[PDB]
């Protein structure tokens, strides 16, 4: 389920079905708390946008 | 065998300053219309809703 | 992403002309697919790769 | 590693005898509408406002 | 300068025809970029070099 106001410009480019990018390869090795912070925390705007 | 994942919308809104770029479409453009389905093309090029 | 079209009409614009196709119309849209395989889309007898 | 600068405006106001050239766009022709943002294409070809 | 379209239409019209696009429409504009490097601009499947 998705709000009706989500932008269509997210949909032409390949990305995640959730609204946040989830590539953990960029993060530091063996850092689970920094990697969880990329997935979930919203003090940080997307690695995509 | 190689597996791919196919991301796909249905049923959005488009914001208040509505616009167009097509030269040749005569119909749908009224603001009271709302689209409740999206059309996908199969393996065998048969379009489905 | 794959082929999406909120109406039947805008999928006809993608196969009449691929360059001068409009991605976003007033209420409706279209997502051109970006996939590692590029299929032959053939509806009718007009072929758009 | 060659380092180039770039510059772009946002939020201007075109003067009084407003002209046009294009034959496609139908939505944004009003005088009371003014743009408050500009769209810049990313390195990986993603339009950002 | 960079690609700086004031509205979503102008950047969606520069993609469709590089030559005959309007650099200044009624209210909005577009800056085609003049850089020492040239790139490919894939917004979907349409390329503007």
């Amino acid at each position: 389920p998705t709000p009706v106001t989500s932008d269509v410009a997210y949909f032409q480019t390949p990305s995640n079905p959730r609204g946040r990018a989830a590539c953990v390869v960029s993060c530091d090795a063996y850092s689970n708390e920094s990697a969880e912070r990329l997935l979930y925390d919203h003090s940080i705007p997307d690695p995509a946008y | 065998r190689i597996q791919y994942t196919y991301f796909f919308p249905v049923g959005l809104h488009l914001p208040v300053p509505r616009y167009s770029t097509s030269v040749s479409v005569r119909g749908v453009e009224s603001p009271a219309i709302q689209s409740t389905e999206t059309w996908v093309v199969n393996k065998n090029n048969v379009p489905l809703c | 992403p794959t082929l999406a079209a909120s109406h039947r009409v805008m999928l006809d614009e993608y196969m009449s002309n691929k360059q001068t196709h409009a991605p976003v119309h007033m209420g409706q849209y279209l997502i051109e697919e970006v996939a590692p395989m590029k299929r032959l889309l053939k509806l009718g007898n007009k072929v758009v790769y």
